[PDB]
């Protein structure tokens, strides 16, 4: 079943390898007929020398040609498999990522379909190619002697039995090949992300011991691997021998009964010890097919695994309002379905109004925050964005209405003006960004890069400290001007001048009346001026109101306050 | 050039030798073996064609059967052998890079993507596998029948045979073109790989701001560009090879035609017979397809170790770092000095980050260090762990320069929290534990208790084997600070240095933690922007644009 | 005629031999 899930990514380009087939064997016709025109090379002078030579030039040609078409036909397939691998991968759910690392889907989608390919491309020429001369022979020796054609004929599926029965453990050795591979590399792009820590703890034999050990296990399998193909090697030639003999000695048995001259048997035999050949090549193709059935299952389940997650919708409303409505809101995580993260939360977001939520650490409100980015859905009551569930707004439009600075912000590898301009489709102009940059702060130390917003930042953001990083966040959020914003933590590592930045943007910045604001904080003094104030506990609300009302019940937020 | 790297994986390959040589061994007996088949073959054959005598006949037919299974079994354990000696030399390759890339200066993770160095580790490290195992072998095989050939020629027309170096079927000016072309073709191609593959190493690490932001076809248009780059260059690579293999063909059939006219020749004279110029021109066939085989051979051979020189440049590089250290004296006290220093990261050495600094921290008393952003506090810090050197001046931990202790006496002394830590996958014992050979669960919690970490472990699934996913990801913020904090408490450090490490915590954890220095034998140095807890402190640093303020 | 000729019957020996040097060098090891 799965070869033909293989086969099948050949059908886009039939025509092509249709056209190969037709070259193949248009060459293998020419090369194979030159004796019926030039005779015993003894019967000879310049004729049959010249006719050879164009025969064998234009043969030559001919290959190059067919050659070119499959080589430029295979790269094409080789490409668009690897970019649909990769799309389908980027498809799924969010747990999905948490389920496999980052290591392991890297080796997935960059080495198994390298090999993969890699196998296709040779072994469908090579099959081809002497699947074409088997015919030519056979049709030779058809000719010659039908009665021996026939006895060889009928004893070609005993030779194939044998390599049907175990063609299955070769798949079952590739699966645990190819996932030694990938926890090995997992292992190496974990220590090699982050370098300083383990220079800190000085333990870099740890890592080096655990990548020994997955090199261990790699090692067991090699040697099962070399021991089949020994075996194979040896089974495999013993059938041609026996196959040759066989029939070389049944014609013993028919030229001694007189019934067929030895003339027949000659070229019979002469043909037959090059069609074996051609069947053993045949032979020999097969364990690598299951060896690349083997190495293409993982990529294939990844290819056609049904996201758990929702599909997008198609609202794209010109003018959105920015309510947000919470209705009995529950959430449990798929990996501890059985543990409630959040019971029964009920407030509203509305324009011009900053909302504060507080409390203790775990109580889950970077979780309300992913509930709000449609990352997660919940298990139990309805999130509502301006009367409409969030699923039902296209993708690309609601990341673009709703923006969100994470806790512990994340900086690609590029320019710090695509890292602020990252996302957005209808590139911004340098005075947006030079805007945004001043909004948040961010401009200050910009401009005294010698590149200004061209200079490159690696991929880990290491070429800046905590509050630039959380400053180009800021910023990236706020150049697209988002009707819902999601602070989680922006001020954890801002200087108390940066901070004057924040207080500004949300209490008396002109463009607030346009915005709906959640503030998640632990610095308690920047939400004394936020219009409700909400206390998250266990996952439930205790209490809530604005900050005198707090200050009067003297209950968990009055507690937590007072304590210094 | 190329004969040095090949030298080097000649010395890397000798832990196979008592493998190589029964592969050799093998070799052998499979090649001697090949050569007499068809022999038989034609002793059969005539046998066929003359008087039957059954006799003969099945006498001639054992004989075949009985070499053909001896070279069947001569050549599949030469190829078992030498599949498992290639498998052995990529692993050796594998473990042997990593070990050298993890002794590099810090200097060097940044003028480097991570995917690209996977990507170094990963389908690279086979073109360097292939060499001996794969090439070597062919050429041997080839050449020992080529010999053979002529050996065979020579008693025919020694006149013919001299006549037969005309040249060879090959010249020696395209090959050299072509082998300078594809060396160059395939460096192109692993940096294109490489190039590709950091764009996934990015796309899918930071998938979850990906998500946020609504960017992931951005992500697969940007991918799909890249793999486009990877395609142009293989087809570049591949109609180059097939132009010449045919340039080649052509070369061969002149070169026959030749040979037949002076053959012709040869009979015209009567200095031969058609016998033995039907079997002359058998051998010369065989010749001249065998030796442009040997020729390719070498010269993908070359090709291939030429191209791979990446990894030999990473396995050999010297690191930017002092000698290493050997002081780890039984007691220490903690006197920490700062005496005129100065520094600048050296990716970016024109901009002085610190201008000549100068302090002291004692036991028992608590250090804060406070200024704006930018103004170089985490440098500091980098620079007393001993991570980075400085450029002027020294730093003297009891008397003595950092860089003279043990690398790893010195990192279980002096401990730090860092700015945003991190943490490793595996269970939470494995991450308080971090970097231990042998710790006791007693020890691990206390430091849990000590850090007001066990409150929250007793609510996972298994308690302290509870697994913390890839970076921590499956943890609060709170959380994952706290289990870094423990993993500093868990080994009694002489120097303590937090940077930042309440940044996360609530009001209430954070008031339970400010007796860092309860015991008074520590030496604490405390980075923060919060004037709340600077209050505690016995010396206060103001740190400004890289110099100390009055 | 039906006749075969030696010195073209090798040639399509030494062809369907040396098919696997120049690709797949892997198959011959
Ligand atoms: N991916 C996950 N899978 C399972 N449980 C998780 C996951 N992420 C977090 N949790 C757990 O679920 C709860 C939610 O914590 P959350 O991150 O929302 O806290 P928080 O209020 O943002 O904390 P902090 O104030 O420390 O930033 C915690 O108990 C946490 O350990
Ligand atoms: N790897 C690096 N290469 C080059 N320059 C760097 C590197 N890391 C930091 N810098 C620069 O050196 C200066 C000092 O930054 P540093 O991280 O020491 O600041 P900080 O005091 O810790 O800041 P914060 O309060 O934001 O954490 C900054 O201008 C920063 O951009
Ligand atoms: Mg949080
Ligand atoms: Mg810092």
């Amino acid at each position: 079943n799965p070869v033909r899930r293989l086969l099948g990514c050949l059908g886009s380009e039939t025509r092509r390898l249709s056209l190969f087939l037709v070259l193949v064997v248009l060459s293998s016709l020419g090369e194979m007929a030159i004796p019926f025109f030039t005779g015993r090379l003894t019967d000879w002078f310049t004729r049959n020398l010249t006719l050879m030579s164009i025969l064998t030039i234009a043969s030559a040609v001919l290959e190059f040609v067919g050659d070119g078409i499959y080589n430029n036909t295979m790269g094409h397939v080789h490409s668009h498999l690897q970019g649909e691998v990769f799309g389908a991968v980027l498809r799924q759910e969010t747990e999905f990522f948490q389920q496999n690392q980052t290591g392991n889907i890297m080796s997935r989608v960059t080495e198994d379909t390298s090999t993969l390919s890699d196998s296709l491309s040779e072994n469908l020429s090579l099959f081809l190619w002497y699947l074409v001369r088997g015919l030519c022979l056979l049709g030779i020796m058809l000719w010659g002697s039908v009665s021996l054609t026939m006895v060889t004929l009928i004893t070609l599926p005993l030779l194939f039995l044998l390599p049907k029965k175990v063609g299955k453990w070769y798949q079952l050795l590739e699966v645990q090949v190819r996932e030694s591979l990938a926890k090995s590399s997992q292992v190496a792009i974990e220590a090699l992300s982050a370098m300083p820590t383990v220079r800190s703890f000085a333990n870099e034999e740890g890592e080096a011991q655990k990548f020994r050990e997955k090199l261990q296990e790699i090692k067991t399998l090699n040697q099962k691997e070399a021991v089949a193909y020994a075996v194979n090697s040896w089974t495999t030639s013993i059938s041609g021998m026996l196959l040759k003999v066989g029939i070389l000695y049944i014609g013993g048995q028919l030229v001694t009964s007189g019934a067929v001259s030895s003339g027949n048997l000659v070229t019979f035999v002469l043909y037959q010890m090059q069609f074996t050949q051609a069947v053993e090549v045949l032979l020999s193709i097969y364990p690598r097919v299951q060896k690349a059935v083997g190495s293409s299952e993982k990529i294939f389940e990844y290819l056609d695994r049904t996201p758990r997650c929702p599909p997008s919708g198609l609202l794209t409303p010109l003018h959105l309002e920015g309510l947000v409505q919470f209705q009995d809101v529950s959430f449990a995580y798929p990996n501890r379905p059985d543990v409630l993260v959040l019971q029964g939360l009920t407030f509203t977001l509305r324009p011009g109004e900053v909302t504060a939520l507080v409390g203790p650490n775990g109580s889950g409100k970077s979780t309300v925050a992913a509930l709000l980015q449609n990352l997660y859905q919940p298990t139990g009551g309805q999130l509502l964005l301006d009367g409409k569930p969030l699923p039902q707004y296209e993708h690309r439009y609601l990341h673009r209405q709703v923006a969100a600075v994470g806790q512990e912000p994340q900086v690609f590898g590029r320019s710090l003006q695509e890292n602020i301009a990252y996302g957005l489709t209808q590139k911004p102009t340098m005075e947006e960004i030079t805007a945004a940059a001043v909004k948040s702060g961010a401009h200050s130390f910009i401009s005294g890069l010698p590149q200004g917003y061209d200079t490159e930042v690696d991929e880990a953001g290491s070429q800046l400290s905590g509050g630039q990083r959380q400053a180009v966040a800021l910023a990236r959020a706020l150049i697209r001007k988002p009707c819902v914003l999601i602070l989680d933590d922006a001020t954890s590592a801002l200087d108390a001048n940066s901070q004057l930045q924040v207080e500004q943007l949300l209490y008396e910045s002109p463009e607030r009346y346009s915005r709906s604001v959640l503030l998640i904080t632990q610095h308690l003094s920047l939400v004394e001026q936020a219009d409700h104030i909400l206390f998250l506990e266990g996952g439930a609300i205790r209490e809530g109101g604005t900050h005198q009302q707090l200050m009067e019940k003297k209950g968990c937020y009055w507690a937590m306050v007072q304590a210094p | 050039n190329n004969k040095v790297l090949m030298w080097r994986l000649l010395k890397l390959s000798r832990p196979d030798l008592p493998l190589l040589v029964a592969a050799f061994f093998f070799l052998v007996l499979a090649v001697l073996g090949e050569t007499l088949i068809p022999h038989y073959s034609g002793r059969v054959i005539d046998i066929l064609g003359g008087d039957f005598d059954p006799h003969a006949f099945a006498s001639a037919i054992f004989f075949m059967c009985l070499f053909s299974f001896g070279s069947s079994l001569s050549a599949g354990c030469r190829g078992g052998c030498f599949t498992y000696t290639m498998s052995r030399i990529n692993l050796r390759i594998r473990e042997q890079l990593f070990s050298s890339l993890l002794r590099q200066d810090l200097g060097f993770f940044q003028e480097t993507k991570t995917g690209e160095l996977n990507s170094r580790l990963s389908s690279d490290t086979t073109l360097m596998s292939n060499w001996l195992p794969l090439n070597a072998n062919v050429l041997l095989r080839s050449l020992v029948k080529v010999v053979g050939l002529y050996g065979f020629m020579l008693s025919i027309s020694p006149r013919l045979t001299l006549l037969s170096l005309l040249h060879m079927p090959f010249t020696i000016a395209a090959e050299k073109v072509y082998n300078t072309r594809h060396q160059e073709v395939l460096r192109e191609i692993q940096d294109a790989v490489a190039r590709a593959g950091q764009v996934v190493r990015e796309a899918v690490g930071g998938l979850q701001t990906v998500r946020s932001f609504g960017a992931e076809e951005h992500e697969v248009c940007r991918y799909k560009e890249a793999l486009e780059q990877c395609r142009q260059l293989y087809w570049r690579r591949d109609l180059e090879r097939a132009l010449y293999l045919l340039v080649r063909r052509v070369l061969h059939l002149g070169v026959q035609m030749l040979m037949l006219s002076c053959g012709l020749q040869q009979m015209q004279d009567g200095e031969l017979t058609q016998g033995s110029l039907l079997s002359f021109m058998i051998y010369q066939e065989s010749v001249g397809s065998y030796v442009q085989t040997l020729v390719y051979i070498y010269g993908d051979m070359l090709s291939n170790v030429g191209a791979a020189e990446k990894v030999f440049s990473y396995m050999d590089r010297q690191p930017n770092l002092p000698s290493p250290g050997t002081l780890a004296p039984t007691t220490l006290q903690g006197v920490v000095k700062f005496q005129d220093v100065s520094f600048a990261y050296p990716n970016r050495p024109d901009r002085p980050v610190l201008k000549g600094l100068t302090f002291t921290l004692r036991p028992g008393e608590v250090t804060a260090l406070v200024g704006p952003n930018g103004s170089g506090k985490s440098t500091v810090a980098a620079l007393l762990q001993n991570l980075y050197q400085p450029t002027g001046g020294q730093v003297l931990l009891d008397e003595k320069p950092i860089s003279q202790y043990e690398h790893c006496y010195l990192h279980s002394q002096v401990v730090s929290v860092g700015q945003e830590p991190v943490l490793f996958s595996g269970s939470v014992r494995n991450n308080i534990a971090y970097g231990l050979q042998s710790c006791e669960d007693d020890k691990v919690m206390a430091a849990a208790q000590a850090a007001h970490a066990d409150d929250f472990i007793q609510e996972m699934e298994h308690g302290i084997y509870t697994d913390v996913g890839e970076k921590g990801s499956q943890l609060a913020a709170g959380q994952k600070q706290r289990l870094a904090i423990a993993r500093a408490l868990v080994r009694d450090p002489r120097v303590l240095i937090l940077d930042q490490a309440t940044s996360a915590l609530d009001v209430q954890c954070e008031q339970a933690l400010q007796d860092w220095n309860s015991r008074g034998d520590r030496t604490v140095l405390v980075i923060a922007h919060r004037l709340q807890t600077v209050q505690r402190a016995h010396q206060i640093l103001v740190l400004q644009e890289g110099k100390l303020q009055k | 005629r039906f006749k075969i000729c030696p010195y073209h019957w090798y040639k399509q020996h030494m062809s369907l031999l040396f098919r696997r040097y120049y690709h797949k060098l892997d198959s011959i090891i």
